[PDB]
C-alpha cells in the first residue's frame, strides 16, 4: 500500500511553481536519500531527482528537490506543459531490504 | 573480585597478577548537551562589559563551528560526529529545543531513529530576555554578580573549545557537572550493573569521553558529549610484567639476554583475550581495570600458555634478546622484579630497617609486604603497597638453554619459534662444513 | 549509445515460471547494479528486486515476490534475467530493467562493498506479461 | 578542492584518500604580547587581598624569567627564544612601549632590523595608577569588582606559565584573545590568501602555535607568540592506510602476513612529497590539512609508484612482515579495511538493519555510505560519515607471490629489494646443498 | 659549571655538548596538604548558590576518594599513595589537624615513623563556622565577595582532581602556590644548596612533582603533594646528537647509511653515567639539567668512548644503519649538524645576509654564531642562539670503512660489534664457495 | 623488659566483655601487624588474633581485635569461663630485627 | 594430622652447648618459616629465633641469644634444630617450636623474598630445658 | 665614508675618563659584536675589546666597553699619558659582507 | 713568541700586480683566520680582505678592492698571501697582516664552519706600498 505516501493528483497553469509532497518514516527516508522520478504517458519513468537535491545532466533547473526530516518534496517550477506526468519518490528502506516508491502522483497542466 | 593474587615465574623472569575484574569500553553512547542563547553608571558598565563577553564568545563557537569536527583521526570521535552532521539539518534542532522547553533533559529521537539523551545544563535566554534586557539605564549591582556567575560557564566551555580545536577529552565539569553526568547515566539505556559501575567511577568515565563542538544555530549551544559503553563487565583480567633474563657468567660482555616483550594487561572477552599492550589505556581502581577496546589485540585463550609453558608449540611466545647484561628491576602489582647482573649492587629496604636483602646475580622477586623501596645501582624504586598473596615459581631460567655462540643476539620482535629456527640454520652453517673434511 | 533492451513478453499459466531478458550496450554493464521494476494496470510503480556490481554478492527482493523470483547477471553476455516462479495473477505487470547509477553521476562508477542504492538512471522500454 | 577519493588495492591491502588541500607550516612569525605594570573596611579588604594577589603574580613571573626559556629542545621555539634574548638588551623594551602609547598594537623593528608586530592586551598602569592608587581608605564595592575583572587576565596568565615551565602549546584565548589574533593575522607579512587561510581556522592557528614567557622589565610584561607561517598552500594531499595482508591457508600457523609501513598524510611540495608518518602533526578540516614540516620526511615524487605498482624499481617500497595472521580492521576516510583471518567473524552492519555483510578470509574494504559499524571479533568499529566516492582496484594478493618457506617471517623495517635479496640468499644456502649429492 | 662546549665528529656525524651540571631526581618527599572544612533577597541567594557550589564539590571530591589512587601504574606515585593509605587510619588525619590549629604548617610524625610536612592553605572552617553562617536572612553584599573569593580555590582543586581521577602532574599553582611550595621547600630535610636549587627553579619543581587526592574525613580536606629530591648535584652532563652518515656515490640508490642510536642525555653519577634516552623527561635551564632517573639507564664509565673511539673493544657503541640516504639536519645546542645527501639543496642562512654557506654531500656543522636558520630541501630550521665555543673534530667517516656488497642495510638496533661479526658471517658464506671450484 | 607493655592482671564474670591493651612504639605497633595468643594453663600458646583483628580457623567470633596508632587491643566479648588464661600481643620490631611479645595478661574468671 | 614433636629436653652445665629438636609432619615443612619460643618459670613468652622459607636465607635472632644460638632446618628431614651454646642460668625455660604461617591462613604458603612476620599458627607441646 | 660614524677627536687630562663614541646601523652594530683598537703613534693598532665588554690579556681595567641598540661606546677611565692614540671602532656588516671600522678618534692627553 | 713578519713592501705602477706576504710564527696558523688591513696615508684604517681557517672556503673582499685583489693561504709554509692587481692611486698605503681570534681568546681556536669576526688580536708591525 505504497509505503511513502504522497498526493494522488496534482494540478497547475503554465509558469505556475507546483509542489508535490512525500512523506516516510525514521527508517525510510530520514534515515536514507531521496530520488524522484517522472513518466510521461506511455513512457517509462526519467530519473529527475537524486541524493535530494541534485539535477541529473539534461534536467532543466526549474526542478528541485528539498528534504525536511522524515518528509520530502519536489518543487517544479516554471510549470510546462510535457511536465504533465506522473511523479515519484524513492528512497531506501532499511526496516525492508528494498527499494519502496511513493504511490505516485498524476500531475494535470491546463 | 577481589584477593590479588601475584606469581613470579624463575623461568621466565616475569610476574602476574591474577584476580582483577574487568570493564572494557566496546561502544560508545552520544548525547546532546544544550545552551539555549538570548539573540540580541559603572552598574552598567560592568554589564556592558560582561554583555560584550557573553556575545564574543558566542561569536567565537560560531566561527569554531565551521564544518570543523575531526580529531587524531583514529575514528574516536566518529559516532559524536555523525550524530552532530545530523544535528545541522532542518529541524533537528528544534526537536531537542522543544523537548527541553521548562525541564533540565529530555530523550530526543531524530529522523534517523537515533534516540539522543539530551540535556539543557544553561538556559542564558530565560536569564537575559526575562531579567536582564527588561533594564543604558541604572541597575542594582547584585544583578552584575548573578550575570557573571551564570555566563561563567559559557565563557569556560568556550576556553576549552578553542584551545582543544572543539574536542576535548577527558571531560570537564565545565563541560558536565558530577550532578548532570550521574543523571545521564541513570537514563542511558544500560544494566543496572552498567549504571552502578559508571557512577561509582565518574572520574574514570570522564577519562574516556569525549566533548565534540557541534553547532549553533536557531539561539542553542549544542555539543555532543560521547559517553563510554562497557559491554564487557565482571570478567578476569591479570598484568603481565616482564624483566630482561640474562646468563651470570663472570666475564663482562660474555653473556646472552632475554625479555619477554608480550607486557601489558589481559582480559578475558567471549572466548578469546583481549591484550592491551600499551597500559596508558587501560585505568586501574585496585580491583577493577577500565580498558578502551580501540588499542586492543584480540588473542586466543591459549597465549596464557607463555606463563605456564614458555616452550608450548600451541602458542608462539614473544621475546627479545640482547648481549647487554644491565641491571635493572620492574614493580609489579604487589612487588617488584629485580634483574641484577655484574657487578651491580641490588638491594631491597625497609624504611625502618634498612637493607634486608641484597640480590645476587641474576633475576629474583620480593613481594611489597615488608619492603619500601628496591635500590638497583643508581636507581631507588619505590614499591606499591597493595595487599595481596606473593607466589614464587620455581623453574630453569631458559636462557640457560641456549648456547651463547648460536644465540641471536638482536631480536626486537623475535617469538620462541622463530629464535628456534633461526638457530637451526646457523648450526646448519657450521654443519655442511664439518663434514667437507 | 547507452541502450536497455528488453525481450521475454508473453501470457502465461499461475503456478508457471518465466524468465526475462534485458541486454545493455554502451557503458561497462559490469560497473553497475541494475533494478527489476513493474507497474501493474493502472497501478503505480512497484520496486522488485535489485543486483550488486560485478558479481551480484548482494541480491534483494522485496516481500511481493520473496521466495519466488530470482535476479541474476552474465557480465560476459552483458546481459540480465529475472527468474519469474509460481506467477499469480497480481503479477500481471509492465516490467522494466533499470541502471542503478552505483556512484556514476557522470563521472565513473564506484565500489561500495554491498549494495548502495544510487537512483535509477537507464530505464529499458518496458515488456508486458500477462498471468491468466 | 573537495570531492575526496579513496581507491582501495586488493593487492597491497591499503587504500589511498585523495582530494586534499595542503596548509605546510614551513616557517614561524615571531610577534611580542605585553602588559604595562604599575609599580608600587570590608571594602579595602578586598582591595588588599586583590592588590596582593596582582602583586604575587609579577613576583611569580620575574621568578619564572630567570634564565628559563627552553622547551623540548626540539629547538621549536628557537626563533621565539632569539627575539626573547634581544628583549632583554638596554632600550629593546623601551623601543616597544614607546609605540605602544595611547594604542593597543604597533610594528617596531629592532636594533637586529626584526620588525615584530607588538600588542598591548592589557593596561594595569593606567588603570591602577589612575583609579585605585588615588584612593587605606574609603571606597564603593563596584570598583572592587572592576579591579578584579582587569586582574584576572594576569592572574590566568601566570597560571599558565608557572604549571607549564614560561612556555606554553597550543596558545590560549588567555594569552591571545580571537580579537588579539585575528589583529595580529591581519597584519603580519603574509598573502591575503595567508591571512583568509589563518583567519578562518584560528583553532587550528593555536594547535600549532606558542606562547614563551620572556621578560619583566622597565614595567613592561611580555611574552613572545610564535605564530606559524604557512608558505606551502593548496597542494595536493593523499592519506594511506595500511592494514596486514595475510595468506589464507586453512590450518592456523601455516600463513605468511605482509604489511604496508609508509602509512601516514603525504602532500606535495616544491616538486617532492613531504610525508608525516605521525599523523599527530597534522590537524584536518574536512578538506585542508595543516601539518608541521619539523616532524617531515622530504621524499622524491615517485614514494607514490607505491600505490600503483609495489614492485618497481624505481623506488623502494617499504613493507614489515609476520606470521600472526590475526584479525583487525582500519577505518579509512570513506570507509573500512578489513583484514579478516582464520576463524575470526568480521560483519559490517547498517543501526537500521543490522549485518548486512559478512567478510570472508583475507583483506577486502567497504565505504561508509550505508555501513555505520565494523566488527572484527570482539572490537566494534564505528566509520566516519565523510562524503565521497570510493574506488575497489582488483589485483592479486602480492603475500600470495611469496614461498612461506623462503620467507623472512620477522622483518621490521624491510622493503620490497631487502626482502627480495634476503630471500636469494636463503634460496642459496639450499642451493649449494643441491648439487653436492 | 658553565662555558658550554660542543664537539662534532666527522667521523661519526654526532656531537657532544659538554659543560653543563646536573640535578638529578632520585627520591620522593611527601607533603601533606589541608584544607579544613564545615560541617553543615538577592544577597541571600547569592550565599545560596555559593553554598551549594560548596557542597557540591565536597561530595564530588568524597565520591572521588573510593579506593581510587592510581596512575599509569609507573609506580611514580606509590611513595605519596603509601603515605595516603596510612591518612586513612584512625587518629592520624586528628594528629594533622592537631598541629595545624592556629597555624599555616606543622611537622607531623606519623604512627609509622614516617615525619611529613603538613600545610593548611585554606581554612573554611573559621570562615563559614564564624563569620557565615552566623546570620535565610539578611546581608551586606561584600560578605558575598568575601565567601566566593575564599571559595574559589576549593572550587579550582576540585575541578583539577575530577578530570585527572585524583592525580595531577605538573602542580598547579591551585594545588600549591608558590608561596605555599617555597615555604614547603625550606623545611624539607635537604642540603642548604638543595633548597637553594629547588627554590629559583620552582617551575621545574611543579614539572617533576605530583598532587594526589588521598581523603576527607573529620572535616579536613588532605591530598598529598610529592616533591623531589634531587640527590645528584653539580655532576657533569652532556647532551649527544646524531644524524645518518652515508656514502656519496653519485648513482642514486648505490649508497650505505649509518647512524648512531645512543642519542640524548649523559650524566655522571656516583662512578657510572646515567643516561636519559627520552629527552622529555629532562628540562635544562640553559646549563643546569633536571632530569628523572626513572627513565635511566646506568651505563658505565666506557660509555664515553664511543665519542672519542667509536671502534673500542672496552664498549659496544650502538648503530642502526640504512640504505636511504635522504636529507636531514639535526639542531644542537651551540649548532646544525647537516646531513646532505644526493641531489638536494642544503643551506646556511643568516636573516641579514642571506645564504652564507652550501652544503656538500656528506655530513657537516655549523655553528650558531652568525647562522641563524638552516633550509634542508623544503625544511626550515632554526638554531638556537645559546652561547658556547664550537669544535670539529677531522675524521673518516666510518661508513667509507664498510664493504656495500657485504653490509647489513636493515639493522635496527645494533651495534659495532653485531654488525662485524654479521659481516664476517656473510663473508663466510661466499668464502666456502671460492675454493670448491 | 616486655618491649610492648600490656596490664599484667585482668578480672571478668562470664557473659562479660572484657579488654586487653597492648601499647607499642612507631617502630614496632605503629608500623607492622599486631598478633594475638591465648594460653591455657600448662599448654601451648593458642594462635587468636592475626593482621590485628582476623580470626584462625575455629577461634569465635567473641574474640575481636583492633589497633589504634601506635597501640592495639583484644575484645573478649562474651566472657566464658575456660576463657581463664595468659593473653599475650606480638608483633615484628624493626629497631631491632625480631619478634617482641607483649608482658601478658593473667585474665581471671570468676 | 598437623603435628609438630620435639625432643632434646634435660639438665646441662653453664658454658656449655646442647641441641633442641622439632619435627613437622602433616603439612609441607620446606614451604613455611619456623619459629623458637621459649617460656622462663614463671615469666612470659620470649622470642628466640625464626628461620625462612625453605632455605634459610634470613635467620634471625634476639639479643638475650645473638652470638650463641643458632637455627637450621633439614628440610629432607622435615625436622628443625637449635644450637644452644653458652648456656647460662637465664636461659633456663620451657622451648616451644611453633611455625610461622608464612601466607597459609587457610589458604596457601606464600614467599616474599626475606622474612615476614605472620604469625605463629602451629605449636608444639613443649620441651623443658634446665641450667644448673 | 667610514660606516661606523665616531667622533674625530677627543682631549683629557690625566686621572679623567674619556667616552668615544661609535654609532653604526641596524645591519652593523645592531646584529653583531663590536670591537676596539687602540693605534699608538708609528705603531700598529692594539687589540682592546672584543665582544663588545670584554678585555684581552694584558688590557687595565680601567678600559671599558658597552653597546647600546646600535650605537656603542669605549669608557678609558683612569687616563694615562700614553693611552694619547687613536681609537678605532669595528664590526661586521652584514649589509656588506666585510668588517667595517670607525673614523678614528685622535685622543690628545694635556 | 706569537709573530707574524711581512714582507714585499715597494713602489708600483698603475694597472700592474704586486703581492705581500706574512708569515707566521709561534702558533697554530692553519687554525685562525688572517686579515689585510691598510690605513691611507693621513687616514684611518680600510678594512682590506679576511680569509677563512684551514682551507679558506669562505673569503670576502671589500669594496675598494673587489674584482682586483685575492687573499690566499699556504698552511704547510704558515704564510699568507695578499694578490694585488690594477694598483691605482687610492690603494697607496701601509697594509697590516692581522690575525683573527677565531675563538682563541686565550683558551682555543674554534671552528663555525663559515667565517665568523672574532676581532684582529695580533698585528704585524706593516709594509708601505705606494702607487705612482
Amino acid at each position: 500500500q505504497a509505503v511513502l505516501t504522497q498526493p494522488p493528483s496534482a494540478s497547475g497553469t503554465p509558469g505556475q511553481r507546483v509542489t508535490i509532497s512525500c512523506s516516510g518514516s525514521s527508517l525510510n527516508i530520514g534515515s536514507n536519500y531521496v530520488y524522484w522520478y517522472q513518466q510521461l504517458p506511455g513512457t517509462a519513468p526519467k530519473f529527475l531527482i537524486y541524493k535530494n537535491n541534485q539535477r541529473p545532466s539534461g534536467v532543466p533547473d526549474r526542478f528541485s528537490g528539498s528534504k525536511s526530516g522524515t518528509s520530502a518534496s519536489l518543487a517544479i517550477s516554471g510549470l510546462r506543459s510535457e511536465d504533465e506526468a506522473d511523479y515519484y519518490c524513492a528512497a531506501w528502506d532499511d526496516s525492508l531490504s528494498g527499494v519502496v516508491f511513493g504511490g505516485g502522483t498524476k500531475l494535470t497542466v491546463l | 573480585g577481589q584477593n590479588i593474587t601475584e606469581e613470579f615465574y624463575q623461568s621466565t623472569c616475569s610476574a602476574v597478577s591474577k584476580g582483577y575484574l574487568s570493564a572494557l569500553r566496546t561502544g560508545w553512547y552520544t548525547s546532546v548537551i544544550t545552551i539555549e542563547l538570548s539573540n540580541i553608571d559603572a552598574k552598567v558598565k560592568l554589564i556592558k562589559q560582561e554583555l560584550d563577553k557573553y556575545k564574543n564568545a558566542v561569536t567565537e563557537l560560531q566561527l569554531l563551528m565551521q564544518s570543523t569536527p575531526a580529531t587524531g583521526s583514529g575514528s574516536a570521535i566518529a559516532s559524536g560526529v555523525a550524530v552532530c552532521k545530523v544535528l545541522h539539518l532542518e529541524g533537528e534542532v528544534n526537536k531537542i529545543k522543544s523537548a527541553l522547553l521548562s525541564t533540565n533533559k529530555a530523550v530526543v529521537s531524530l529522523s534517523n531513529g537515533v534516540s539522543v539523551l539530551t540535556f539543557k545544563v544553561l538556559d542564558l535566554k530565560n536569564y537575559i530576555d526575562k531579567q536582564l534586557l527588561p533594564i543604558c539605564s541604572i541597575s542594582n549591582i547584585e544583578t552584575v554578580i548573578e550575570f557573571q556567575q551564570k555566563n561563567n560557564r559559557l565563557l569556560e566551555i568556550t576556553r576549552e573549545f578553542s584551545v582543544n580545536a572543539g574536542v576535548t577529552t577527558p571531560v570537564s565539569t565545565y563541560m558536565l557537572t558530577n550532578s548532570e553526568l550521574l543523571s545521564l547515566i541513570n537514563d542511558m539505556p544500560i544494566t543496572n550493573d552498567q549504571k552502578k559501575l559508571m557512577s561509582n567511577n565518574v572520574q574514570i568515565v570522564r577519562q574516556q569521553s569525549y566533548s565534540i563542538m557541534c553547532i549553533i544555530k536557531e539561539e542553542v549551544l549544542a555539543y555532543v558529549v560521547q559517553l563510554p559503553l562497557y559491554g564487557v563487565i565482571d570478567t578476569p583480567c591479570w598484568k603481565l610484567h616482564t624483566s630482561p633474563l640474562c646468563t651470570t657468567n663472570t666475564k663482562e660482555g660474555s653473556n646472552i639476554c632475554l625479555t619477554r616483550t608480550d607486557r601489558g594487561w589481559y582480559c578475558d572477552n567471549a572466548g578469546s583475550v583481549s591484550f592491551f599492550p600499551q597500559a596508558e589505556t587501560c585505568k586501574v581502581q585496585s580491583n577493577r581495570v577500565f580498558c578502551d577496546t580501540m588499542n586492543s589485540l584480540t588473542l586466543p585463550s591459549e597465549v596464557n600458555l607463555c606463563n605456564v609453558d614458555i616452550f608450548n608449540p600451541k602458542y608462539d611466545c614473544k621475546i627479545m634478546t640482547s648481549k647487554t647484561d644491565v641491571s635493572s628491576s620492574v614493580i609489579t602489582s604487589l612487588g617488584a622484579i629485580v634483574s641484577c647482573y655484574g657487578k651491580t649492587k641490588c638491594t631491597a629496604s625497609n624504611k625502618n630497617r634498612g637493607i634486608i636483602k641484597t640480590f645476587s646475580n641474576g633475576c629474583d622477586y620480593v613481594s611489597n609486604k615488608g619492603v619500601d623501596t628496591v635500590s638497583v645501582g643508581n636507581t631507588l624504586y619505590y614499591v606499591n603497597k597493595q595487599e595481596g598473596k606473593s607466589l614464587y615459581v620455581k623453574g630453569e631460567p631458559i636462557i640457560n638453554f641456549y648456547d651463547p655462540l648460536v644465540f641471536p643476539s638482536d631480536e626486537f620482535d623475535a617469538s620462541i619459534s622463530q629464535v628456534n629456527e633461526k638457530i637451526n640454520q646457523s648450526l646448519a652453517f657450521i654443519r655442511k662444513s664439518d663434514e667437507l673434511l | 549509445q547507452v541502450q536497455l533492451v528488453q525481450s521475454g513478453g508473453g501470457v502465461v499459466q499461475p503456478g508457471r515460471s518465466l524468465r526475462l531478458s534485458c541486454a545493455a550496450s554502451g557503458f561497462s554493464f559490469t560497473n553497475y547494479g541494475m533494478h527489476w521494476v513493474r507497474q501493474a494496470p493502472g497501478k503505480g510503480l512497484e520496486w522488485v528486486a535489485v543486483i550488486s556490481y560485478d558479481d551480484g554478492s548482494d541480491k534483494y527482493y522485496a516481500d511481493s515476490v520473496k521466495g519466488r523470483f530470482t535476479i541474476s547477471r552474465d557480465n560476459s553476455k552483458n546481459t540480465l534475467y529475472l527468474q519469474m516462479n509460481s506467477l499469480r495473477a497480481e503479477d500481471t505487470a509492465v516490467y522494466y530493467c533499470v541502471r542503478d547509477p552505483t556512484g556514476d553521476y557522470g563521472d565513473f562508477p564506484e565500489q561500495d562493498g554491498y549494495y548502495y542504492y544510487y537512483g535509477m538512471d537507464v530505464w529499458g522500454q518496458g515488456t508486458t506479461v500477462t498471468v491468466s
